[PDB]
């Protein structure tokens, strides 16, 4: 068995991902229960994370493709 | 505070200075020896400076003349994180240690040495813990939702913290605060869901704090002491710590005061009844105090021209003549009528109930007449005797009972020399039959 366009494909990596923020980028210290959202801080939460109109939630984690 | 029962020297929470450290003439709850008490204010402001290194200073005076109040007072007026350490010119004679090597930890537990470190600490309330316990192997998984008034967020757990939080039975709404590092979680409380309480944890989850530790010279020479553990701190088998790791500890101090993280709280230790040490604890005081990390030693002693232990020749104040010359010496006077009236008022006021003020006055004449000491023992008997009879107030006719029963030092000596055989004498002699 050898392939062209199939066995040039990059596996997946051993060493683990680091972690961001999902809305700023940062370390995501924290991820929400109900929303499943990186978040930086309180002060985060509480202005995006909760306020947050639906639907936005699977865009959010369409950027790392976990919708 | 810990448990605090009233006590002798408790209406004292320190000296009464202003500024300018003139004392004012009723305030803390002390009240006269204004020169005194100028001079433990001074003494108090080189102690809070901390530029000065091994200095002595001789409370003398009369009996009951409030030099171990003077010494409460400066011990209040420093506050917490600085040392202090209080002990009795008995204790020092050890059965284990000794008297140089005890002297040597007494010196060195009024040095102090001052760290800041920053930790992590996650604490917050618990909304709802899951483990996903199917050990097909060792391996287990769970899941843990933590709340605060600002955060609600849930983590992965590792294999450790299931064991972490396995024992500590962590159920939903209890409060803990994890740290990180050493993987040990504390059950704070329960939160408010009745439906020991503590209050919901506010918001900021995994906030870093600096908690700044004191420790003295003497735990680290106990630790760095390698036979002997920190269970030498409380049991006090510490056992004659070597002269070499005292060196090295200071070394180390010196360089971590140089490189800048940590500092060197320099406290008071204080002696009461000094007069009670050996010659040889007075010449260890005497060339101890020219090391650069002594604290400012405070000496309390009130004999006349005495005989100095260990010795059969007589010295002023109870001490050799170098020590006297290595120690400034704070004066104390006597109380007049006023100050007894003040004294008594105040250790009235806060021990019980008010008195009537011929009794206060009635006070004020024993306390005159006899010692303070003894009208400040006989106020509480006196309210006793007043609640017996069924009264707020403490009268004067409370005051003539306790003084009927409760003798006085010059009644019960002038008593026993009336009744002298009836009683035993130095040679063993007593009439203990009544007849003939
Ligand atoms: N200036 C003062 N202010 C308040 N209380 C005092 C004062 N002087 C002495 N006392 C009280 O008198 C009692 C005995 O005094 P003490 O401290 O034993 O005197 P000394 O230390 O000279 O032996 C203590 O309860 C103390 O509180």
């Amino acid at each position: 068995p050898k392939a062209t366009y199939f066995s040039v494909e990059a596996p997946p990596s051993i060493r683990p991902a680091k972690k961001y923020c999902d809305v700023t980028g940062l370390k995501g210290f924290y991820k929400s229960p109900t929303n499943n959202i990186r978040y930086h801080n309180a002060e985060i939460y509480q202005l995006i994370v909760k306020p947050m109109a639906p639907g936005v939630d699977q865009e959010y984690l369409k950027l790392r493709g976990a919708n | 505070k810990s448990l605090s029962l009233i006590a002798a020297h408790s209406h004292i929470t320190g000296l009464g200075l202003d500024e300018n450290l003139q004392p004012r003439p009723t305030s803390e709850g002390m009240v006269g020896q204004l020169q005194a008490r100028r001079a433990a204010g001074v003494i108090l402001k080189m102690v809070q400076n901390g530029t000065i290194a091994g200095r002595a200073v001789l409370v003398a005076g009369p009996p009951s003349t409030g030099k171990t109040a003077l010494a409460m007072g400066v011990s209040q007026s420093l506050g917490k994180d600085v040392p202090f350490t209080a002990i009795a010119g008995s204790e020092i004679f050890s059965l284990e240690l000794s008297k140089t090597e005890a002297l040597t930890q007494a010196f060195r537990k009024s040095i102090g040495i001052k760290i800041k470190e920053e930790t992590e600490l996650i604490e917050g309330e618990v909304v709802e813990i899951q483990i996903d316990r199917s050990i097909t192997g060792g391996h287990k998984q769970g899941k843990l939702t933590i709340k605060t008034t600002d955060m609600e967020t849930i983590y992965e757990l590792g294999n450790k913290m299931i064991d972490g939080l396995t024992k500590e039975k962590v159920l939903a709404g209890d409060v803990i605060s994890i740290d990180k590092a050493s993987g040990k979680i504390t059950k704070l409380g329960r939160s408010f869901a009745r439906s020991r309480f503590v209050q919901c944890p506010e918001g900021e989850l995994q906030k870093r704090k600096t908690v700044v530790h004191t420790v003295s010279l003497h735990e680290i020479d106990v630790i760095n002491s390698r036979t002997q553990g920190f269970l030498a701190l409380f049991t006090g088998d510490t056992g004659e710590i070597r002269s070499e790791v005292r060196d090295q500890i200071n070394t180390k101090v010196a360089e971590w005061k140089e490189e800048g993280k940590a500092e060197i709280v320099p406290g008071v230790l204080f002696i009461d009844e000094v007069h009670m040490l050996d010659i040889e604890c007075f010449s260890f005081i005497n060339r101890a105090l020219e090391d650069e990390f002594a604290p400012i030693v405070m000496m309390a002693t009130n004999r006349g021209v005495s005989k100095t232990r260990g010795t059969n020749y007589k010295s002023p104040h109870g001490l050799p003549l170098d020590l006297l010359d290595r120690s400034i010496i704070i004066t104390t006077k006597s109380y007049n009528e006023q100050e007894i009236k003040t004294i008594l008022s105040i250790r009235a006021q806060e021990e019980e109930v008010e008195l009537s003020s011929d009794a206060l006055d009635l006070l004020t004449k024993t306390g005159v007449e006899t010692s303070l000491r003894y009208s400040s023992n006989l106020i509480s008997v006196a309210q006793q005797i007043a609640m017996k009879r069924k009264n707020n107030t403490v009268e004067v006719e409370d005051v003539k009972r306790a003084y009927l029963l409760f003798l006085d030092s010059a009644r019960s000596v002038k008593y026993v020399q009336e009744n002298e055989s009836q009683y035993i004498d130095d040679q063993g002699n007593v009439q203990i039959s009544i007849a003939k």
